[PDB]
C-alpha cells in the first residue's frame, strides 16, 4: 500500500544527516502528517502557509509566466525549505527543516 | 578597490542577468541593467518578502535570526541577502 | 472563508468579508490589516469599531446588539465589532 | 528623539535624583535648586510638581523628564547660528552695516586686519551682502 | 547571555508595562488583578479575561475591553487616561482598553 | 615626537574650561605658560 | 493524487537536502581566530632632552 511508500519516504528525507523534521501542511494551513509537537507544528503552517502565499503572489507579478517549485529560508541554525507543487485538486507546499551542524 | 571587483567578478558568469542593491526604504543604488523599467520592480517588491521571513524565522525563538534567503522559480533563482542596512539581490538562471 | 461566531445582519456580514479579504490579498504585515479593516468600514457605516488581527489571542468583550463578527482565515484570525 | 539627547538626558536625571530613588522627590529638587541658590517656597514646588506630574506619584521620572525636555526643546539646527550671525540682526532685510563689523573689529583688538574680505565677498558688487551669499560667505 | 528559551524563562518572572496610561493606583490595582487571573488560569484565557473585565465592569467602568494573548496585532479607539498594555511571564501579552 | 607630540598636543588643550568668571581668567594664565613652555622645546 | 504529490515533492527536496549535505556553503573560514602573530622588534623613542 503506497501509505508504506509515503511513510518510507519519511524516513528517506529523514534518515539524511541533520534533518531535524519534516510536515505537510496543505492549502488550508493545518498540518496533515507531522514530526513536532503540535504547537510548534500550528505555527509553522500558520506562517509557513502566509509566508509562501506572499512569495508565489510576488513571484506571478514580477513575471507573468514563471511560478516557483522552490523556497529556502535560512538562519543561524536552521535551513528550513519548502517545497510547494501550486495545481488543482492538490497543492501540498511540504517543509523540511534541517541543519548540517547536528551529529 | 574589492567591492566593485566583486561586483564586476559576479555580473559575468554564466547565468547572471542582473545584481542590485536596495537600502532600507528604498532608493535602488548601484544597480547593473541597461534600462530601469524593471529595477523599481524588484526594489519595491522583493524586501517585504526579506523581512517578512525574518518575521517567520524570528517568531519561533528569538535567538534566532535570518541571514539569506533563494527562490528559485522555473526561469530564475532570486537570492536575496538580507541584512540591517540594506537588501541585495543576485538574479541567475541556473 | 470561515465565520465561528457573529450576531449580526448578514448583508454587512458580506462586506465584512469582501473588505478583510482584499486587506489581507493586498498588504503584506498585520497591524496595517488590522488598521484598514477599522477603516474603511469605519468610512462605510458607522463611527466606531475595533478590530483585532493575529493567532491564538484570548478576549472578553462586550458585544453589540448587531455589531459583533469573529473571521477565522487561513489560520489568521479577526475580530471585529462596535 | 535623536540618540546623543537620550544620553545628556539620563545624565540629567541621575543628577536630580541623586541619592538613587528612581523617581525626583521635592528634596533632591530643592537640592538641585539650592546648589543654583534658589530656595523658594514649599507650595509653589508642589505646583510645579503637581503640573510636571501625570502619573500622580507625586515624584517625577524619566518619561515625564524627557516629556518636559521633548516639548521646551522642540516646540520652541544650522539656520539659527549662521542666520543671527550679523543679518539675523537684519531680520531679512539682506543690507547690514560695514559699522557693525568695524565695532566688531573694534571691540576684540585683533593685531593685523584689512576688511578686503567684504570687499571681495561683494556678490551683487554693491557693497553690502545678501544672505544667501551671507552663507556662500561662510 | 543566557543561550536558550529555558533561562529566559528562569530570569523572566517581571511583568514589565509596555506603554500606559494610567494613574498610579489605577495601574498598581489593574497590574496585580491581572498577574493574578495569568497565574490563577495558564490554560484556558478566555476565563482569565472573564474575570479580569468582569471585576472592572462592577468597579471600575461599565465599559471594558481585555485581550490577552501570545502573538496578535490590534487598532483601537479609547478614551484616554484608561490603557494599559503589559507583557506578563516573558511570553504572554494583555491589552486592556475601555 | 619632539616636533609632532607637542604639536599635536599643543593643538588639543582646550583654554576656557568649566563674576565668579574671573577663575576663568586665573585658569587661563596656566595654560598660557604651557603653550609657551610646549612652544620653546619646538623652537 | 495526494500519495503521488508527497512522493514527487519527496524526490525533488532529497536532492536538495544532498545539495546542502554536499559542500557547506555558508561558512566563514577564520571567524574567530584571536592568536595574531605580529612584528615586536624594539623601540627607542626619545620624549625630550632635558638639557
Amino acid at each position: 500500500v503506497d501509505i508504506a511508500a509515503v511513510d518510507e519516504t519519511f524516513k528517506r528525507l529523514q534518515s539524511h544527516k541533520g534533518v531535524l523534521g519534516i510536515i505537510v501542511i496543505n492549502a488550508e494551513g493545518i498540518a496533515i502528517r507531522t514530526t513536532f509537537d503540535n504547537d510548534l507544528t500550528v505555527q509553522y503552517a500558520a506562517l509557513v502557509s502566509h509566508f509562501t502565499v506572499k512569495a508565489r503572489s510576488a513571484v506571478r507579478k514580477l513575471d507573468g509566466d514563471n511560478d516557483l517549485k522552490f523556497l529556502r529560508i535560512r538562519s543561524k541554525k536552521h535551513e528550513i525549505m519548502i517545497a510547494p507543487e501550486f495545481e488543482r485538486s492538490h497543492e501540498y507546499y511540504l517543509v523540511v527543516v534541517q541543519d548540517p551542524s547536528r551529529e | 578597490s574589492d567591492i566593485e571587483s566583486t561586483l564586476t567578478r559576479i555580473q559575468g558568469h554564466k547565468g547572471v542577468i542582473g545584481v542590485i542593491i536596495v537600502n532600507n526604504q528604498g532608493v535602488p543604488l548601484r544597480s547593473t541593467f541597461e534600462h530601469d523599467a524593471m529595477t523599481k520592480q524588484y526594489a519595491d517588491l522583493v524586501p517585504g518578502l526579506a523581512d517578512l521571513a525574518r518575521n517567520l524565522v524570528r517568531d519561533l525563538d528569538p535567538q534566532n535570526d535570518l541571514e539569506f534567503l533563494r527562490i528559485r522559480s522555473h526561469k530564475h533563482e532570486i537570492m536575496v541577502a538580507a541584512k540591517d542596512d540594506f537588501v541585495l539581490l543576485v538574479i541567475q538562471d541556473p | 472563508a470561515v465565520i465561528k461566531n457573529a450576531d449580526m445582519s448578514e448583508e454587512m456580514q458580506a462586506d465584512a468579508v469582501d473588505c478583510a479579504t482584499q486587506a489581507l490579498e493586498k498588504y503584506n504585515i498585520e497591524k496595517d490589516i488590522a488598521a484598514y479593516i477599522k477603516k474603511e468600514f469605519d468610512r462605510k457605516h458607522n463611527p466606531t469599531w475595533h478590530c483585532i488581527v493575529g493567532r491564538n489571542f484570548g478576549s472578553y468583550v462586550t458585544h453589540e446588539t448587531k455589531h459583533f463578527i469573529y473571521f477565522y482565515l487561513g489560520q489568521v484570525a479577526i475580530l471585529l465589532f462596535k | 528623539l535623536t540618540d546623543e539627547e537620550m544620553d545628556m538626558c539620563r545624565k540629567a536625571f541621575a543628577m536630580f535624583d541623586k541619592d538613587g530613588s528612581g523617581t525626583i522627590d521635592t528634596k533632591e529638587l530643592r537640592t538641585a535648586l539650592s546648589a543654583l541658590g534658589q530656595n523658594p517656597t514649599e507650595e509653589d514646588m508642589f505646583v510645579m510638581i503637581s503640573q510636571v506630574d501625570q502619573d500622580g506619584s507625586r515624584c517625577i521620572e524619566f518619561k515625564e523628564f524627557v516629556r518636559v525636555i521633548q516639548i521646551n526643546k522642540q516646540m520652541s539646527a544650522d539656520t539659527l547660528d549662521a542666520f543671527v550671525a550679523l543679518g539675523g540682526n537684519l531680520d531679512k532685510t539682506g543690507r547690514i552695516l560695514v559699522d557693525k563689523l568695524r565695532s566688531i573689529c573694534e571691540e576684540f583688538e585683533l593685531t593685523v586686519n584689512v576688511d578686503r574680505l567684504v570687499k571681495d565677498a561683494d556678490r551683487d558688487l554693491n557693497g553690502f551682502l545678501s544672505y544667501d551669499e551671507f552663507r556662500a560667505l561662510l | 547571555q543566557f543561550e536558550d528559551m529555558e533561562a529566559f524563562l528562569r530570569v523572566a518572572k517581571y511583568t514589565l508595562v509596555k506603554f500606559t496610561d494610567m494613574h498610579v493606583e489605577m495601574k498598581e490595582e489593574a497590574m496585580d488583578i491581572c498577574i493574578t487571573a495569568v497565574e490563577k488560569y495558564p490554560n484556558d484565557a478566555e476565563k482569565c479575561t472573564q474575570m479580569i473585565k468582569d471585576q472592572m465592569d462592577k468597579k471600575f467602568g461599565a465599559p471594558w475591553h481585555v485581550v490577552v494573548g501570545k502573538g496578535f496585532s490590534y487598532e483601537i479607539t479609547y478614551e484616554v487616561r484608561n490603557l494599559l498594555y503589559i507583557y506578563v511571564g516573558g511570553r504572554t501579552a494583555v491589552l486592556l482598553w475601555k | 615626537n619632539r616636533v609632532d607630540s607637542n604639536l599635536g598636543a599643543i593643538s588639543s588643550t582646550l583654554l576656557v574650561e568649566l563674576e565668579g568668571f574671573v577663575e576663568q581668567n586665573r585658569f587661563q594664565k596656566k595654560q598660557a605658560e604651557l603653550l609657551a613652555i610646549r612652544n620653546e622645546e619646538v623652537r | 493524487d495526494y500519495i503521488r504529490t508527497v512522493v514527487q515533492l519527496g524526490s525533488s527536496v532529497e536532492d536538495l537536502i544532498k545539495q546542502n549535505n554536499a559542500v557547506d556553503i555558508y561558512q566563514e573560514y577564520f571567524t574567530n581566530v584571536t592568536m595574531d602573530h605580529t612584528s615586536e622588534a624594539p623601540h627607542v623613542k626619545t620624549v625630550t632632552v632635558f638639557k
